[PDB]
Formats: C-alpha cells, sequence, structure tokens
C-alpha cells in the first residue's frame, strides 16, 4: 500500500493480522533501488530503506 | 613540450585561429548511464604564425 508524506514528511498505517509468527516489514520510497551503474561501478548514492 | 602545425601541398602552411586541449581521466567503470565520466580538462588558444 502507498501513501504520501503529510506535513513534516510522516505517514501513519494500520495492517490486518492474520499469518504465522514472525512478521517483516519494510518500506521503500523515492527509487526503489540503483539500477543505472551498478556492478561495475565503484561510487554511488547509497541512500538507505 | 608540445606543438600543433597545419600544411598540405609543397609544405605551404595556412594561417588559422586553433583551440587545442589536452583532457585526461583516470578509469572507466563510471559511464554504465552516468554523466561526467571523463574526468576533468585542460584547454589553450592561439593563432598560427
Ligand atoms: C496507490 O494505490 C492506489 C490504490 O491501489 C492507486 O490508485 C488507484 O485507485 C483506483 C480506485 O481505488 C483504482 O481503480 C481504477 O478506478 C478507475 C475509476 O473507478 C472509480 O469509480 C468507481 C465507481 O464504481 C469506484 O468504485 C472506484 O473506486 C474509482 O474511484 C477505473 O477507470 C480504472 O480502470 C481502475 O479500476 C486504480 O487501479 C488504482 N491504481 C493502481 C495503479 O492500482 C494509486 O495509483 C497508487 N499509487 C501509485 C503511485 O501507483
Ligand atoms: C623543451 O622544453 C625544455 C624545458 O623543459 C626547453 O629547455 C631546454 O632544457 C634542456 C634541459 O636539459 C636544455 O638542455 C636545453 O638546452 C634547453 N633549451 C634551450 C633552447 O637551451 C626546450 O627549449 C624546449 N624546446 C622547445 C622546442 O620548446
Ligand atoms: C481484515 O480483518 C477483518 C477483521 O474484522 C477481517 O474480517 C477481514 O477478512 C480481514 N481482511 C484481510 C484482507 O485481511
Amino acid at each position: 500500500s502507498n501513501a504520501t508524506t503529510d506535513e513534516h514528511g510522516l505517514v501513519q498505517f494500520s495492517i490486518n493480522t492474520t499469518n504465522v509468527m514472525g512478521t517483516s516489514l519494510t518500506v521503500r520510497v523515492n527509487y526503489k533501488d540503483r539500477s543505472p551503474c551498478y556492478g561495475y561501478q565503484w561510487v554511488s548514492e547509497e541512500h538507505e530503506e | 613540450n608540445v606543438s600543433v602545425c597545419g600544411l598540405y601541398t609543397y609544405g605551404k602552411p595556412v594561417p588559422g585561429h586553433v583551440t587545442v586541449s589536452i583532457c585526461r581521466k583516470y578509469s572507466d567503470a563510471s559511464d554504465c548511464h552516468g554523466e561526467d565520466s571523463q574526468a576533468f580538462c585542460e584547454k589553450f588558444s592561439g593563432q598560427l604564425n
């Protein structure tokens, strides 16, 4: 599920509880990866998730 | 020391406003869709005698 950053760059949300046990939650944003110039290059914009 | 001339027949030179350069660089792994892969430059100007 996508959403947009409200004032002061922020987003609150909730999710449905019906699975196994350990629940992994990651959040990606503007530029989900670094496809152009990768593997071969030596310097890049390593932005955190 | 570096020099540049211009002739054609019987060594008759021709006069002109030369604009020589000497750009130089390191490795070539930043061009994989990455601008400014070619490192810093150097340039000169003058007239031919
Ligand atoms: C972020 O997530 C959003 C939701 O997954 C994406 O927005 C789009 O939201 C609409 C509606 O929920 C999806 O459906 C389209 O609707 C239009 C028009 O239908 C409208 O009218 C009926 C009336 O009965 C109403 O019930 C509907 O809810 C609508 O308001 C149709 O013409 C389309 O064919 C389509 O069915 C979109 O599918 C959805 N987009 C996507 C890509 O899933 C939003 O795009 C997401 N953000 C990004 C950046 O992708
Ligand atoms: C080429 O560059 C050198 C300077 O780097 C000029 O000077 C000569 O330097 C050497 C040093 O071992 C001397 O033996 C020469 O005698 C110097 N030249 C003269 C004219 O005495 C050299 O002149 C430059 N040549 C040109 C054609 O510009
Ligand atoms: C969400 O949780 C509600 C709890 O009332 C449940 O009835 C519903 O089926 C769940 N839906 C999904 C898609 O998990």
